[PDB]
Formats: C-alpha cells, sequence, structure tokens
C-alpha cells in the first residue's frame, strides 16, 4: 500500500497503532464492532477538533485505520509537572475540546469516553477528540443505553446511579473533571468503585436533593446518601476566577438536564474574557 | 485574540428547524411521547426526540444530487 | 446528518442512466475477467437486475421474520447495503444469497443491534451445519462488503424524516387535521419506493415527503400549501418535480416473474458452479 511502516507507537486492547510513513495505523463474531463503531461514526463527521478518518482497509478481520498522527494527549500535559498551566493554556484546552464536543452533539453524537488520555494534540496544538471506539448516537426514543461508559474518575452520577437513557450531560460532567484534572494537576474525584466516585462526588459537592434533582429516585441503581455539606467551589479551586468558578458550576450541576451543554458553555463569560486561550502554536509542549 | 461565539455554519438544504427551547412552546412536544422520570433524570427529554426528527425530516429535502 | 453524509456525497446519483451504466460496467468487467481466466453462460444486466430485485425481496423476508425482532433501521440500512454492493459487483462474482446475509449481518453490527453470530444464524432456516457453512461465508464476505460499500457503514432510512413530517404536520398544518391515517398508505409507498433504485438517487427526506403527499393525493386531501407556505418559487418546482419523477419511478417499477427467476436462478447457479 502506499502506507508503510515507520515506528511502533503502541498496543491497544483491541487493536495495535503504529506511525506510517505521517499517519497513525490502527490495527466467529467477525469484524471488531469497536472498529466498526470508530468507521461508522469518523466517515460521517469531519471538524478541526476531531479526528479524522483518513483512511480504511484491511485483510480478513484485521483492518487498517489511517488517522492523522498526534503528538501528545491532554493526560501527558496534565501528569508534566516541569509544564505549567496558565489559565490562557487552560481556556485553550477548554474552548478546543468545547467545540470539537458541540460539534459532535450537533450530530447527535456522545462521545462516552471522554478523559485527557483520549484528548489528543498535534504538533500545531490542535486538540481532537479521539477513540470513539464507545461513541454513540443520541436522540433515538426508546432504545436504552449502557450506564457503564465513561473512565469511572469521569463517569456522570446520572450513569453512576443507572441511568439508561440521557443526553449530552455525560459528556458535560466529563469535561468538568478534565477542567478540575487541568485546574489541580491531579484526577478530581479519584474513585475505586461506583459506590466510592459516588462518595466522592457527594463529598466534594455535597449530596443532592429533590431541590437539585428532581427525579433522581426513579433512577434504578439509586442509593440514599448520608448528606455531606459539600466544600465550597472556591476553596477547591482557589486561583480560579469568578467566571471560571460559574463555568464549573455550570458543568457539575447534579441535574443533567440543568448541566450546560457544549453550546451554553462556549457562550459563557469566561471564554469571552481575558486572558484570551492560547494560539495553538504556543501551547506548552510535554 | 479574546475568543468570541460563532455558532456552528452548516448547510442543511431544507426549511430552518425551531430552537430545541422553543419546541414545547410552539406546540410540537404535545406531539411526541413524553419523557419518563427515569428518562429526565438521566438528562433525557421529549425535546431532543422531537428536535432529532424534525432535523432529520428538514435535511437536504431542497438538495439536488 | 444526511446534509453531511457519506450517503449524499457518495450514494445519491442523477440518474438511473448512471446507475444503469455501473451495473453495465460491472457486468461488463465480471465477463472480461471470467473470458480471460478462461460464453452463452454469462448473465444480461437486466437478468442481474432481475435476481437483485428477487433477493433484495428475499433479504425483506428474511430481517420481517428475524429473532429478536429486527429494528427497521436495520432493514433499511442492509438493504441500503445490498444496492449499493451490486451497483458496482455482478451476482456472478458473488451470490446474492451470502450477499444479502452479509448484509443483514453487517447492517446488524453497524446499527447497533446486538445479536450474537448463533443466534444470528439460528434465523437462517437450514440445517445446523448449513447455519454454520453460511456462517463462515458471512464472516468471509463481511470485509469484501465493507470494502465494496468503500467504508460507508451510516445509512439515512426514510423513516426518522417520515415521523419528522408527521410531527411538523400535527404541530403547524391544522388543515390535515389528524395527520395519523397518512400512517398506513405513507408507509406502504415507502415500501414501494425502496422497491426502485430511489433510495440511490433521492435523499430520504425527499423520499418521505413524497410518500406522505402520495398518501394525502390518494386519499384526496391535496395539501400544497405545507409545500408553499410552512415549508423560492423555483425550490417548489424543483421538490414538485422530483416527487413526480419518484412516483413516476414507482409507476414503472415490475417485479420480477416466476419463470424468469427460475430460468435466472439456473443460470446464475451455472455460472457459480463453472469459472
Ligand atoms: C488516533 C490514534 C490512532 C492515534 C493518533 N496518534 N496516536 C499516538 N501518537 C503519539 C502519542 C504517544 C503517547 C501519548 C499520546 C499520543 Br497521541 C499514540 C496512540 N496510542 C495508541 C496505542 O495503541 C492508542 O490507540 C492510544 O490512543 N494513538 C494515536
Amino acid at each position: 500500500k502506499r502506507y508503510e511502516k515507520l515506528d511502533f507507537l503502541g498496543e491497544g486492547q483491541f487493536a495495535t497503532v503504529y506511525k506510517a510513513r505521517i499517519v497513525a495505523i490502527k490495527k466467529k463474531d467477525g469484524i471488531n464492532r469497536t472498529a466498526l463503531r470508530e468507521i461508522k461514526l469518523l466517515q460521517e463527521l469531519s471538524h478541526p477538533n476531531i479526528i479524522g478518518l483518513l483512511d480504511a482497509f484491511g485483510h480478513k478481520s484485521n483492518i487498517s485505520l489511517v488517522f492523522d498522527f498526534m503528538e501528545t494527549d491532554l493526560e501527558v500535559i496534565i501528569k508534566d509537572n516541569s509544564l505549567v498551566l496558565t489559565p490562557s493554556h487552560i481556556k485553550a484546552y477548554m474552548l478546543m475540546t468545547l467545540q470539537g464536543l458541540e460539534y459532535l452533539h450537533q450530530h447527535w453524537i456522545l462521545h462516552r469516553d471522554l478523559k485527557p488520555n483520549n484528548l489528543l494534540l498535534d504538533e500545531n496544538g490542535v486538540l481532537k477528540l479521539a477513540d470513539f471506539g464507545l461513541a454513540k448516537s443520541f436522540g433515538s426514543p426508546n432504545r436504552a443505553y449502557t450506564h457503564q461508559v465513561v473512565t469511572r474518575w469521569y463517569r456522570a452520577p446520572e450513569l453512576l446511579f443507572g441511568a439508561r437513557m440521557y443526553g449530552v450531560g455525560v459528556d458535560m460532567w466529563a469535561v468538568g473533571c478534565i477542567l478540575a484534572e487541568l485546574l489541580l494537576r491531579v484526577p478530581f474525584l479519584p474513585g475505586d468503585s461506583d459506590l466510592d466516585q459516588l462518595t466522592r462526588i457527594f463529598e466534594t459537592l455535597g449530596t443532592p436533593t429533590e431541590e437539585q434533582w428532581p427525579d433522581m429516585c426513579s433512577l434504578p441503581d439509586y442509593v440514599t446518601f448520608k448528606s455531606f455539606p459539600g466544600i465550597p467551589l472556591h476553596h477547591i479551586f482557589s486561583a480560579a476566577g469568578d467566571d471560571l468558578l460559574d463555568l464549573i458550576q455550570g458543568l457539575f450541576l447534579f441535574n443533567p438536564c440543568a448541566r450546560i451543554t457544549a453550546t451554553q458553555a462556549l457562550k459563557m463569560k469566561y471564554f469571552s474574557n481575558r486572558p484570551g486561550p492560547t494560539p495553538g502554536c504556543q501551547l506548552p509542549r510535554p | 485574540a479574546l475568543y468570541e461565539y460563532q455558532p456552528l455554519q452548516i448547510e442543511t438544504y431544507g426549511p430552518h428547524v425551531p430552537e430545541l427551547e422553543m419546541l414545547g412552546r410552539l406546540g410540537y412536544l404535545n406531539h411526541v411521547r413524553a419523557a419518563s422520570p427515569q428518562d429526565l433524570a438521566g438528562g433525557y427529554t421529549s425535546s431532543l426526540a422531537c428536535h432529532r426528527a424534525l432535523q432529520d425530516a428538514f435535511s437536504g429535502l431542497f438538495w439536488q444530487p | 446528518m444526511y446534509h453531511n453524509s457519506s450517503q449524499k456525497r457518495h450514494w445519491t446519483f442523477s440518474s438511473e442512466e448512471q446507475l444503469a451504466r455501473l451495473r453495465a460496467d460491472a457486468n461488463r468487467k465480471f465477463r472480461c475477467k471470467a473470458v480471460a481466466n478462461g460464453d452463452p453462460v454469462f448473465l444480461e444486466p437486466h437478468e442481474e437486475m432481475t435476481l437483485c430485485k428477487y433477493y433484495e425481496k428475499r433479504l425483506l423476508e428474511f430481517c420481517s421474520v428475524f429473532k429478536p425482532a429486527m429494528p427497521r433501521s436495520v432493514v433499511g440500512t442492509a438493504c441500503m447495503y445490498f444496492k449499493r454492493f451490486y451497483l458496482n459487483n455482478s451476482v456472478m462474482e458473488y451470490h446474492p444469497r451470502i450477499i444479502m446475509l452479509t448484509c443483514a449481518f453487517l447492517a446488524c453490527k453497524v446499527d447497533e443491534f446486538n445479536v450474537s453470530s448463533p443466534q444470528f444464524v439460528g434465523n437462517l432456516r437450514e440445517s445446523p451445519l448449513g447455519q454454520e457453512k453460511a456462517l463462515e461465508q458471512i464472516l468471509e464476505y463481511e470485509l469484501l462488503l465493507i470494502q465494496q460499500l468503500n467504508f460507508h457503514l451510516i445509512v439515512h432510512n426514510p423513516y426518522r424524516p417520515f415521523e419528522g413530517f408527521l410531527i411538523d404536520l400535527k404541530t403547524r398544518y391544522p388543515i390535515l387535521e389528524n395527520p395519523e391515517i397518512l400512517r398506513k398508505t405513507a408507509d406502504d409507498f415507502l415500501n414501494r419506493i425502496a422497491l426502485t433504485d430511489a433510495y440511490l438517487l433521492y435523499t430520504p427526506s425527499q423520499i418521505a415527503l413524497t410518500a406522505i403527499l402520495s398518501s394525502a393525493s390518494r386519499a384526496g386531501i391535496t395539501m400544497e400549501s405545507y409545500l408553499s407556505e410552512s415549508l423560492n418559487r423555483t425550490c417548489l418546482s424543483q421538490l414538485l418535480d422530483i416527487m413526480k419523477s419518484m412516483r413516476n419511478l414507482v409507476k414503472k417499477y415490475e417485479p420480477p416473474r416466476s419463470e424468469e427467476v427460475a430460468v435466472l436462478k439456473q443460470k446464475l447457479e451455472r455460472c457459480h458452479s463453472a469459472e
């Protein structure tokens, strides 16, 4: 083919990824459903902040998926002790993530696997959502989903209570967690199980009631907790300005309907106010 | 330098779709199946289903191959 | 969404003459490769079209009898897969009986209708050895089908556009007091449209609107006001021409005949046994 293998990048549980000459090639049930999901969704989408399926082909069961090669991801940036995340850098990452998510949601697709490692960065500082192996189309009535999606530290409380039907909130809450991970340089709510994740959520952000979440008791796996006051958001994020606290509070609203959407988040004063988001050229290199 | 929000400009080749926030007040939501409390707790409403149905009905209606 | 989908960009065609050209090209290319590899056994493009129509009906029956209940979106995706595959491939190179099962299998995967492979092949009304051999054939043709679809798997059916149009009529068209009386006949017309090549020539929204308006005209409620005011006079004229052409396509459709299908089935089996 035109794609000659150049270097090895890594191996995943469902496929192996290597850099080919510059692109990234990802390699009785038939073809893997994760690969089919990624193919069927990335062929229907085209946005600057969404990973692009440049080409696809293969032999028998194994399929080669061609993607643009990405230099790094947000997880490496966050975990990089040497790197310093100014509010401008945080704004830029948040803006690119939210623009990609807004495009994805306008086409009725939930990513459902949002985490810093799934936000890839190229050499030009353009952030792209990757790993659509869990993504699904949303908006169809009477079509139950699964509540186990999203890595636990980023899983929304409605999911942890067993929500079969949901919307963009499951991405939005994950986005908030990423934002928290961008501000603290450490994961925000590192639970050990579903109950521990719910406990950390309800300890840091207070337990919610019917006043904040009217129909929470109807979720099949709803568990009653003790009442925690919850740390005020300004104590958790001391260096954050008022607009950033407004954005975080909107992202972390317990009611997923009231939770701010990607478009609503992009219209918030946080992105409009000074300083502006850092251009991709000057974004930190890990 | 400072960011300014701009709505996504994607041509639909069809009639304009009413905004999701206006579906209830324009009478659309009275012709869709109501969302159960479980669905509402999950964050899913009948507004989303109605908006998706209308967006698909109006998409590409005026487009010539 | 359809308006920037792969279906609109690559799998919607200007006229049935381009479709006939693609099918004739497939027939000619297979004839060339077969005569090079080393005759009246060959099938003409019209015979191929007759066989393809017959096996599309077979795929429809298979999906209608499928257990668990296969959603109609999956069935539409599978039928579209069949049409797209046999646009650029010959039934003499790939048997339609296997390709239709592969289409249903791939559609079940793509439409997120989780069905286990043994429970998929359990619907094939054959002996267990027959089901296992058919499963091996399906798994060997899955990648071929995906390649011939050019890795364009999402198929926009007219069913959700149909629902959106019905909601819009209920909301903004009190002239049609009960838009639900139109559902039966418009669905029948949608099926008849699916029989023809309209799915490769018109947008799903146009197909749904044409079915709805055909049902309305059949029941006598002419409702041009919905197009004129609720939905550019040139745009209205183009829309009306599109619907008229689609109705003509439904009018001129000829179902395959028993004797024709029998003769073509023996000819196709002869083609596959030889070469
Ligand atoms: C779209 C996708 C196929 C892609 C594109 N680039 N890329 C890279 N490049 C360099 C890199 C190195 C370290 C941390 C982030 C990055 Br980015 C690695 C990688 N890792 C594979 C390993 O099997 C997994 O799929 C994880 O995504 N995947 C990709």
